[PDB]
């Protein structure tokens, strides 16, 4: 006869329990990644602002000695 | 959250494909009866659950 059977060795196992796999860096890596990215961007806006100031400056001292014949 | 809607009704599908095979009608089956069943399962058809699960 033929009908529908499992083979003569059975089916496989077949997982059926949770499995999460829990991943990413420790809390104190990303705290330090944050606070490195905040000083790097400290220094880099502290130079670029004194920069600016002393370009500010220049422009300004330009236009006083500009200033008497206008 | 309106995705995992959409990415189990596929496997819903799949099921309503199991209930297709093996009675003749996507949803309303009417394949157990009172003294059993109406008709034996189709050959090919375990391979297909077993894959499924």
């Amino acid at each position: 006869v033929k009908q529908d059977m499992p083979p003569v060795g059975g089916y496989g196992p077949i997982d059926y329990k949770r499995n999460l796999p829990r991943r990413g860096l420790s809390g104190y890596s990303m705290f330090a990644v944050g606070i490195g990215a905040l000083l790097f961007g400290y220094w880099s806006m502290m130079r670029w602002n004194r920069e600016r100031r002393r370009l500010q400056i220049e422009d300004f001292e330009a236009r006083i000695a500009l200033m008497p014949l206008l | 959250a309106m995705t995992p809607f959409f990415w189990m009704f596929e496997e819903r599908e799949k099921m309503f494909e199991f209930y297709e095979r093996v009675s003749g009608a996507r949803m309303h089956a009417a394949y157990v009866r009172p003294g059993g069943v109406h008709q034996d399962l189709p050959l090919g058809l375990m391979d297909d659950i077993y894959e499924f699960s």
